[PDB]
């Protein structure tokens, strides 16, 4: 169960093989042909006053995970600040 | 003070490109008249005239970062400018998934890693602005159906 | 050994930014095409490109005459930003396979191409002639993979990193256009070098590292000394607002602490609202100012802030991929302190090709 000699030999051979492969792919002149965890969306209800007297309510749904994660993080931070 | 020079690659049709390359080698003022570049206010599009013929052009973003290097003695190289944009004369169309070199092709879906777009943060800022405009903001969660 | 251009050693603000905005950090070494506020290009319409082939030959002839004046000995001609411009001289293009380099040279930095050749066993014909760089012979390959005997690989050699380069012909369709406020300019490009994964010879500082904090303090102090040299007043004086414009991120109190030593403030009389240099203090010489902050240190700091911005934008694997961890791991491998797993999440390609710089027992 050699721990140092076996490990060093495998590391050296793998690095050399990758170095040869990386050089070959980049040096090649061959042409190449063109080729949430919860699973829950976020919905927001906004209440605003329109011109003169009105109180319309707008419901907007975000189905994009990255936007949902950013919005939730900011909302949680705002709650934490107060 | 000093403003860094901005360099963008220009791509032309091969028959058009060959005529332009011969004119560049000649260095004649005729080449200056023959080739004119016009930049749109958006800047994602360009109009290029080759031999006094207008060609529709769209600016595209090179995926890789390319640096121009100048060497007086051919042993020491000094960087002049960085090129990340190419104008092609004949969004996902404003992006180029292919490298300029033949080896680097389909780099975005091969020799590149999955990277964050940031964009998305700006869209969240717009949502925050609408929340501020609204007198009342209500939050609810909808499960996928 | 490497000599940087006089603007690059002087850490001039256009070449090296005092501060970078979050959008600027995302666009690292990838500048958008700007629209000039004023100038011929700013006015809407077609703009004619200008041939500078005669200019390139004349500038090269002038440089050769200056070398003849020096006796034919090699001469450093990059003493000004105008010299740094790519319109004159021979231009080569380098394309990086990695989407983001762990260390990226700032504009005006210099690199020497080194061609590494391993001799064939017993008698060998010799190293292949190379148009760019100087051929050298090494018993052991600098790269982790051993070079095969009879094989020569060109590489970019600089203090920040060493990266293998492969020469490829430029496409006939491709042309290089340099755009300036006065007019567009066109240069044909014939040679482009593909760049292999960079092997870091320098260490990127971690966010909030003691080294990173020292570099930030040194950069601010060096800028303050340069401002005193810039002032033409016999009692050198600088405005606090000018330093604040250069460094919005820096707190006024941190700038005040640097100002507290070597400068004094008058609210009344002559030099009112000015930070006058202390008479007792002696302003540091230009060589001392260059010694305090290295261009390599600035590039590592610039890489760290851009990587930190990317990490912040993307909400442990990503932390391993970050350059400061990779640079430390590669230096440890050269020391032999720890091995690096060849295959890891840190690999830039995301495929078997390329190496991952992650520390392993």
């Amino acid at each position: 169960r050699f721990s140092v000699a076996e490990h060093q030999e495998r590391y050296k051979e793998e690095c050399q093989r990758i170095f040869d492969l990386q050089n070959k792919v980049l040096s090649s002149t061959e042409v190449l042909s063109t080729d949430s965890a919860t699973g829950r969306c976020l919905k927001i209800y906004r209440t605003f006053r329109d011109e003169e007297g009105k109180e319309y309510v707008r419901c907007e749904t975000v189905r994009k995970p990255a936007v949902i994660d950013a919005y939730v993080r900011i909302r949680t931070t705002k709650d934490e600040e107060f | 003070p000093h403003e860094l020079e901005s360099q963008f690659i220009l791509r032309l049709p091969p028959e058009y490109a060959s005529t332009v390359r011969r004119a560049v080698q000649s260095g004649h003022v005729n080449l200056k008249d023959r080739l004119t570049i016009e930049l749109h206010p958006d800047g994602r599009h360009g109009i290029v005239r080759v031999d006094r013929v207008p060609l529709a052009s769209k600016l595209v973003d090179l995926p890789c970062v390319m640096e121009s290097l100048k060497t007086i003695d051919k042993k020491t190289f000094y960087k002049t400018a960085d090129i990340c944009q190419m104008l092609v004369s004949t969004e996902k169309k404003f992006i180029w998934n292919h490298g300029i070199t033949l080896p680097l092709k389909n780099v975005r879906k091969r020799r590149f890693r999955k990277t964050a777009k940031k964009d998305v943060e700006k869209e969240v800022k717009r949502l925050l602005s609408t929340d501020a405009e609204a007198v009342s903001t209500r939050w609810e969660i909808i499960a996928e159906d | 050994i490497i000599q940087h251009s006089i603007p690059a050693v002087e850490l001039r603000q256009p070449f090296f930014p005092t501060h970078m905005g979050p959008i600027k950090l995302r666009q690292f070494h990838r500048p958008p095409l700007k629209k000039y506020s004023f100038g011929a290009l700013s006015q809407p319409g077609p703009h004619s490109v200008q041939p500078l082939l005669k200019h390139i030959k004349k500038k090269a002839k002038m440089r050769e005459q200056e070398r003849q004046a020096s006796g034919g000995g090699e001469m450093f001609f990059m003493r000004t930003p105008q010299d740094l411009t790519g319109k004159d001289g021979d231009l080569i293009l380098a394309e990086y396979s990695e989407e983001n380099g762990p260390l990226m040279m700032q504009v005006g930095m210099a690199t020497k191409i080194k061609n590494y050749y391993k001799r064939k066993p017993g008698k060998d014909p010799g190293a292949p002639d190379c148009k760019y760089g100087e051929t050298v012979y090494c018993h052991t390959s600098p790269f982790l993979g051993s070079l095969h005997p009879g094989q020569l690989l060109q590489a970019f050699e600089n203090n920040l990193f060493r990266a293998p380069i492969y020469l490829h012909k430029m496409p006939e369709t491709d042309f290089l256009i340099i755009r300036t406020r006065q007019g567009y300019y066109i240069r044909e490009l014939v040679d482009i070098f593909v760049v292999g994964q960079q092997c870091p010879l320098f260490e990127v500082p971690g966010p909030n590292s003691k080294r990173a904090n020292t570099h930030i303090r040194d950069f601010l102090q060096v800028f303050i000394y340069r401002l005193f040299w810039k002032s033409k007043d016999r009692p050198r004086r600088i405005r606090m607002e000018d330093i604040k414009k250069a460094f919005p991120s820096h707190s006024e109190s941190s700038i005040r602490k640097r100002l507290k030593l070597c400068a004094d403030f008058k609210r009344t009389g002559m030099d009112s609202n000015w930070w006058v240099l202390k008479s007792d203090f002696r302003l540091p010489t230009e060589e001392e100012i260059r010694a305090m902050v290295s261009p390599e240190q600035c590039c590592a700091y610039y890489s760290m802030i851009a990587a930190e911005q990317r990490l912040k934008d993307a909400g442990d694997d990503e932390v391993r991929t970050a350059p400061w961890n990779t640079t430390r791991a590669f230096i440890a491998a050269m020391k032999g302190k720890c091995l690096l797993e060849v295959t890891g999440v840190a690999d830039p390609t995301g495929c078997g090709e390329g190496f991952s710089y992650v520390k392993i027992p």
